[PDB]
């Protein structure tokens, strides 16, 4: 007599919530929060580095 | 029902020995009511005698261990589990949804 058996690797059903998702970084971009107070005028403001 | 999913398939026919009696000193097969029971037999002359619904009886086969009664369903549908015999042909009939999936909080 014979049984054929095949298996097979899928995805888990959690995989939508637990992940790790692996990246590749570059060429960082630096940004700066900044209290400026010039001549009593005073702003906050986002700048670019 | 979130994104997981699981398949739902036709399971395949499961045997019973309990459907198999000896009557008159011949095996006598007796479907449980209005389900078929494909007989499979290896006495003189192989049966292969599917469509019975009532009670059949064979004397060609003088022992119950030479015939195999398998029940068949057909009709409601069973997880693609690894401990089940195949049915035969295509048998993916659906997808399950599954709960308790893993979620974030606090
Ligand atoms: C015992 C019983 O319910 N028998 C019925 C009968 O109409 C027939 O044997 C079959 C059709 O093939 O459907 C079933
Ligand atoms: C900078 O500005 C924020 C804006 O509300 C303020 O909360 C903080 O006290 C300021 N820092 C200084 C040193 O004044």
């Amino acid at each position: 007599n014979t049984q054929v058996s095949k298996a097979y690797v899928m995805k888990s059903d959690d995989c939508l919530a637990d992940h790790a998702e692996a990246y590749k970084a570059h060429t960082a971009s630096v940004q700066a929060f900044l209290n400026i107070t010039v001549g009593e005028h005073s702003i906050v403001t986002t700048v670019y580095v | 029902n979130r994104g997981a999913y699981v398949e739902m398939h036709l399971p395949g026919s499961e045997v019973d020995s309990s459907l198999v009696s000896l009557s008159g000193s011949s095996v006598t097969v007796t479907p449980p009511d209005g389900t078929s029971a494909l007989v499979e037999c290896e006495c003189g002359g192989t049966k292969i005698s599917e469509t019975i619904n009532k009670t059949k009886q064979f004397s060609q086969c003088t022992k119950k261990e030479q015939c195999r009664a398998y029940r068949l369903q057909n009709d409601k549908w069973v997880y693609n589990s690894d401990k089940l015999p195949k049915a035969a042909g295509a048998t993916l009939k659906g997808k399950l949804h599954v709960p308790f999936l893993l979620a974030d909080g606090k």
